[PDB]
């Protein structure tokens, strides 16, 4: 049953001041993409910054397994969006954030699938 | 100004003289570009070199292969590798490889010597920034160096895809005779400095669309003092302003053909459509690769 919780251990380390995995792989790019959060190809726009994916994953760059029966990762291979605010940590950013399966975008940082009703646009 | 480009490549002048070999001696040496802010030196430089690929005439088919040598770095991360996929258009096969473990966006990575890595199949560009740091530890006479050299050497000639292309690493001391004598067995070559790394002897060596054969005797030795005497009398600006445009980055998709053309069917119409990026000549095997486990107690 034993199981080791990486990600926690992460955000406690950061919790008592650790400084934040470096390194992550800052990619040249238009600012002008869809800003949505991980994508084949940098989109980051005018709010954010585009990283490798897989320099950007606490699996990856600890070299331990992803939490899932596969050991896929969704980041690897990819391009992750980082609101410029949090740039400084983007491993931190992609563990304490969830992607919405609906607009592709960070919940609380680009989702407005929970925003109340637009009057409709002619 | 070339201070606007990705960066300079040789004129073809420099490759018709007899230079003797001498020190390379620039004049921007330990001068430095502006980086974007965050933007690691080899993001820059690959960037860069991709800027320039560009504009020659790569062959770009789908399902395009493309094998990189000496994508680790001491951060444990692939800058060059991340720059590479985020070029190559998306349904290209990325496989990188480095002597040290590193974390990567390729679809796979080999780890251990170049000369470790073996393939059955034929890759359509082939990407290297190989360089042992012994290189620079010891100053030595400046012979030609024959320890991953002689690997890529003998992986151009046997897993290159006619009409393939590569970009290989070299310096004053980096460099190999034989490499410079294969650049002529390919339609057009260059040396290319990009403008981020003016200040360094580096350049890299780009082979466009490989013939198998050679269209040009090439004299190595003579051919990396050509290349010396550029660096030393043309002087290139430290420039970063190429990395602030990436409107017009991604390789285009060509959808170049490719046919498995038997050795005994290559005509010169066939060499003319390898010399202008049109044609790919290699099977279409399952892509299979794998690096050799040095097994002892
Ligand atoms: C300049 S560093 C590469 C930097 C990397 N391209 C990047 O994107 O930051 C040169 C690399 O060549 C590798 N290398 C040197 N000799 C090698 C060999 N014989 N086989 C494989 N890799 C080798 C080194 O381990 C080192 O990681
Ligand atoms: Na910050
Ligand atoms: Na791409
Ligand atoms: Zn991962
Ligand atoms: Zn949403």
């Amino acid at each position: 049953a034993f199981a080791v919780d990486a990600a926690k251990a992460y955000k406690d380390y950061l919790a008592s001041g650790g400084q934040p995995i470096t390194n992550c792989v800052k990619m040249l790019c238009t600012h002008t993409g869809t800003g949505q959060a991980i994508t084949v190809t940098p989109e980051a726009n005018m709010d954010q910054e585009s990283f490798g994916g897989a320099s950007c994953c606490l699996y990856c760059r600890c070299h331990i397994d992803h939490p899932n029966p596969k050991g896929f990762c969704d980041l690897k291979g990819k391009y992750v969006q980082i609101p410029t605010t949090c740039a400084n940590d983007p491993v931190g950013f992609t563990l304490k954030n969830t992607v919405c399966t609906v607009c592709g975008m960070w919940k609380g940082y680009g989702c407005s699938c929970d925003q109340l009703r637009e009057p409709m646009l002619q | 100004s070339q201070a606007w480009q990705p960066g300079v490549a040789m004129p073809n002048l420099y490759k018709m003289q007899r230079m003797l070999l001498e020190k390379c001696d620039l004049q921007n040496y330990g001068d430095s570009a502006t980086l974007p802010k965050g933007i690691m030196m080899n993001v820059a430089k690959y960037t860069q070199l991709c800027q320039y690929l560009n504009t020659l005439t790569l062959a770009v088919p789908y399902n395009m292969r493309v094998i990189h040598f000496g994508a680790g770095s001491d951060k444990g991360v692939a800058p060059g590798t991340a720059v590479l996929r985020q070029w190559l258009p998306t349904g290209t096969l990325l496989v990188d490889s480095d002597l040290n473990d590193f974390v990567s966006d390729a679809d796979s990575t080999l780890i251990g010597d170049c000369a470790t890595v073996h393939t059955a199949n034929k890759w359509d560009l082939i990407i290297s920034d190989m360089y042992d740091p012994k290189t620079k530890n010891v100053t030595k006479e400046n012979d030609s160096k024959e320890g991953f050299f002689t690997y890529i050497c003998g992986f151009i000639q046997q897993k290159l895809a006619l009409g393939g292309s590569v970009a290989i690493k070299i310096t004053e001391h980096s460099w190999n005779a034989d490499l410079y004598k294969l650049m002529g067995h390919f339609a057009w070559w260059t040396a290319f400095v990009t403008n981020v790394n003016a200040s360094s002897s580096e350049a890299f060596l780009i082979g466009c669309n490989y013939l198998g054969k050679p269209r040009e005797q090439i004299d190595g030795y003579v051919m990396h003092a050509n290349y010396i005497f550029w660096r030393n009398t043309n002087p290139i600006q430290l420039s970063s302003y190429s990395l602030f445009d990436m409107s017009k980055f991604p390789l285009k998709l060509r959808g170049t053909a490719v046919m498995s053309l038997k050795e005994g069917q290559i005509n010169d119409m066939i060499l003319s459509l390898l010399s202008k990026g049109r044609l790919i000549i290699r099977e279409n095997n399952r892509v299979v690769i794998s690096s050799d486990v040095l097994v002892n107690n």
